[PDB]
RNA sequence: GCUUGAGUCUCGUAGAGGGGGGUAGAAUUCCAGGUGUAGCGGUGAAAUGCGUAGAGAUCUGGAGGAAUACCGGUGGCGAAGGCGGCCCCCUGGACGAAGACUGACGCUCAGGUGCGAAAGCGUGGGGAGCAAACAGGAUUAGAUACCCUGGUAGUCCACGCCGUAAACGAUGUCGACUUGGAGGUUGUGCCCUUGAGGCGUGGCUUCCGGAGCUAACGCGUUAAGUCGACCGCCUGGGGAGUA
């Protein structure tokens, strides 16, 4: 059931991508957005778009560089069944540094490079590379 | 079933019986009950009758 | 209130108790504020196979709108009455006229 | 089909013997083949049609 | 499964108006209606196991709905079960 | 823009999902390809095609079917171009090194047709050795001499030529090919939409390819 | 608070979905009688068995139980078990088309409760055919079998037990996402209905097949692919599903 949307996002992406699908949409939310943000701002998607009002609709434009998709792997990490939280010193780094980890902090949803520089930590929503 | 054959001829002309009864429902009802096993039978009668 | 087809068939040797019957069954349904959408005294008809010994028997068609109650006691009256050698009250879905 | 009383339209969906003719032969549609058989079974009961050709 | 006349009657006896059809109270009551009706169907028969399944489904549905109301508006809850006559 | 009078599209169901981007069809149980997206594929098509033909064109007009074999042993055959118009003896690229002597037997025989031994031995051996040569001729004509190693490859019917194309993909050979709606692209580097087994789209583009190798740098 | 998740409401549609009662023809066995006369029955071959008290064969009338040919179909319904003549009554679920109402009321679920083929048990019925047991006849080296002649429980009904099956898709439930192709079945919108149709749009179903997955076989939008929620369960064979 709907129960975990954020994985559903991570997934609708993962999938469409593997389906060399141009765009991809889904029910939106404060949260979906903030991540679609980091995802664009870190250059894993072209650009997002939320087209509705009562029943908002996040829409992401996918990217493809060579022939490949740009997003080579996108996984949940925290989840309803099992929440993950890391302190600053204990934040994770994906692919040695390449690619990134989305972490939500008391100062908003930012990357790991980010939250690290911000000197704090929070819930590690997902990994991406 | 019935042939009320008329005038000029002597041959049986009853190819009718190879269109229904006889070995039809007769070789059928003759023996082992069956029960759930005709299912397994007729399940091959379509696997076949697909092509 | 529902409808039904209904089509009892009667023994020849009771042929002219058919007017009395139809009279009666209709008096019975009308009585309970039910209509009667078709009626057809098909009379003596030949049988597709002999039933009960004897061939040919008198048919009667009907088409009623009546409550599950009079339609009940009809089916019985049909048993009680060993002059009706068959009967069959049927479907419904809205009245019907003409056919046959 | 639409009706069991239709012995005229009905008598061309059965063999000499009186056996219901399979849809495959008549090429009828599904939904209706049932409607058909029902209407036939009805007629057989009301002696409007032979179960058998044994008469 | 209950009449249009009957079901109507009760919407009109429990909601704001005919149309306020999905009002908690209403659902409960037209459920409660069918359950009770049924008690006699299963009085005779009793071996109608299959149909019985549907009836329980009615009870547990109603049960969850009753549970909802109570949490929401307790005031409305109590009135209901009184007026519907259950929860001994 | 268009030039293909009547090659429009072709091929009914049997369509390959991956061939959607070049389809605008839907005429009476059959796709018309996207005419207006094929021609931008003569651009690039005959371009890198020629861009190498002046760097020196070694080709292989590979295309078979007793229904366009001869129409390939044509000006397709004639120019800076080799060809195959019969059963693609599988491994003829990937095993050229074995096949290279299936050549030696062709020559060392016809070179000896009106020469060497010939009208001699027996008049059994005769046409009973020209059957050796006849056989060889088709499927191993166009090969004859391969002077400059097979360099690009131009194929009529992508998939019907499973093997040919495959070998190329394996040996790093450009493969230019036209692909009907039904066929699988991506085996083909330079892809050309539109019909691939009708007497026109052949000759047309086929003949038109002969026209760009046969002239690049005088 | 919100309306898309989930319900409620309206009119319809298909269905061997369940429960109860009624009823029909075909056959078998039996009883009675006509005609008729020496065999019938059975097997690989036999014999046991049946027939001169007249069998089998045929015809007519009658009794009774059990199951419903044809339709019939990788057809349909149900949670699973499983559900096929016809009719009425009672009743569960599913689906579709419009909009209207509720407003997260949801998913899952150890414990618990219910249901749950066949066989089997308890009291009473009921008993045509079938048939463990048992008897006879054969086969065989042996034959506690396979085959034959018989035939008891049982197989049927009511009431109540039992709670198991390769109870299997050997695939837990719910949700979202991801190329295609040919069928079957069932709703519904539009099109000179002017074709027995034309183009869409749901529910369910069979076959084939792409990525992907897999030890492989295979699965593949009805996943065994890609993800998440909760539950069940596995940790070498035998011992043992035993003590
Ligand atoms: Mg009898
Ligand atoms: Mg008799
Ligand atoms: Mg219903
Ligand atoms: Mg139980
Ligand atoms: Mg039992
Ligand atoms: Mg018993
Ligand atoms: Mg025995
Ligand atoms: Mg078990
Ligand atoms: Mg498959
Ligand atoms: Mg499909
Ligand atoms: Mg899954
Ligand atoms: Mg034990």
């Amino acid at each position: 059931s709907m129960q975990d949307p954020i994985a559903d996002m991570l997934t609708r992406i993962r999938n469409g991508q593997a389906a060399n699908k141009a765009a991809v949409t889904m029910p939106s939310s404060k949260l979906k957005v903030a991540i679609a943000n980091v995802l664009k701002e870190e250059g894993f998607i072209e650009d997002f778009k939320v087209e509705g009002d009562t029943k908002p609709e996040l829409e992401l434009t996918l990217k493809y560089f060579q022939g490949k998709a740009v997003v080579e792997s996108i996984q949940r990490v925290s989840r309803p069944g099992l929440r993950i939280y890391k302190r600053k010193d204990e934040l994770p780094k994906v692919m040695a540094g390449l690619g990134i980890a989305v972490v939500s902090t008391s100062k908003g949803v930012m990357t790991d490079r980010a939250a690290r520089q911000a000197g704090l930590g929070g819930e590690i929503i997902c990994y991406v590379a | 079933i019935k042939v009320r054959e008329n005038e000029p001829f002597d041959v049986a002309l009853r190819r009718f019986k190879r269109s229904c009864e006889k070995a039809g429902v007769l070789a059928e009802v003759r023996r082992r009950e069956f029960y759930e096993k005709p299912t397994t039978e007729r399940k091959r009668a379509k696997a076949s009758a697909v092509k | 209130m529902r409808h039904y087809e209904i089509v009892f068939m009667v023994h020849p040797d009771q042929s002219e108790q058919v007017p009395g019957m139809i009279e009666r069954y209709t008096a019975a349904i009308t009585g309970a504020e039910g209509k009667i959408h078709r009626l057809e005294d098909w009379g003596r008809r030949q049988l597709a196979y002999p039933i009960n010994k004897l061939h040919k028997a008198h048919y009667v068609l009907m088409n009623v709108e009546a409550p599950q109650e009079v339609i009940d006691e009809l089916e019985t009256t049909f048993r009680f009455n060993d002059a009706v050698i068959r009967s069959m009250v049927m479907r419904t879905k809205h009245a019907v006229t003409e056919a046959s | 089909e639409i009706d069991y009383k239709d012995i005229a339209t009905l008598k061309n969906y059965i063999t000499e013997s009186g056996k219901i003719v399979p849809s495959r032969i008549t090429g009828t549609r599904a939904k209706y083949q049932r409607q058909l058989a029902r209407a036939i079974k009805r007629a057989r009961y009301l002696s409007l049609l032979p179960y058998t050709d044994r008469h | 499964s209950l009449s249009t006349e009957a079901t109507a009657k009760i919407v009109s006896e429990f909601g704001r108006d005919a149309n306020d059809t999905g009002s908690t109270e209403v659902q409960v009551a037209l459920l409660t209606a069918q359950i009770n009706h049924l008690q006699g169907h299963f009085a005779e028969h009793k071996k109608d196991h299959h149909s019985r399944r549907g009836l329980l489904r009615m009870v547990s549905q109603r049960r969850k709905l009753l549970d909802y109301l109570k949490r929401k508006d307790v005031a409305r809850y109590t009135q209901l079960i009184e007026r519907l006559g259950l929860r001994r | 823009m268009l030039k293909a009078g009547v090659h429009f599209g072709h091929q009914t169901r049997y369509w390959n999902p991956k061939m959607k981007p070049f389809i605008f069809g839907a005429r009476n149980k059959v796709h018309i390809i996207n005419l207006e997206k094929t021609v931008p594929m003569f651009n690039e098509a005959l371009a890198e095609l020629n861009k190498i033909a002046s760097r020196k064109g070694k080709i292989l007009f590979v295309g078979t079917k007793r229904a366009a074999s001869e129409a390939v042993k044509d000006a397709a055959l004639s120019c800076d171009q080799f060809f195959v118009n019969h059963r693609w003896l599988g491994g003829m690229l990937t095993n050229w090194k074995t096949v290279r002597q299936s050549i030696k037997r062709l020559k060392d025989l016809e070179t000896q047709s009106q020469d060497g031994t010939f009208d001699k031995l027996t008049k059994k051996e005769a046409l009973m050795r020209t059957r050796e040569l006849e056989k060889l001729e088709n499927s191993l004509g166009g090969i004859k001499d391969m002077g400059g190693l097979p360099d690009a490859l131009f194929v009529i019917d992508a998939d019907h030529e499973h093997i040919a194309i495959k070998e190329a993909n394996n040996l790093g050979i450009p493969v230019f090919a036209i692909v009907d709606t039904n066929s699988d692209p991506d085996g083909v580097d330079f892809v050309i939409p539109g019909n691939d087994d009708a007497i026109r789209a052949v000759t047309l583009y086929l003949g038109a390819v002969a026209a760009t190798v046969r002239e690049g740098r005088s």
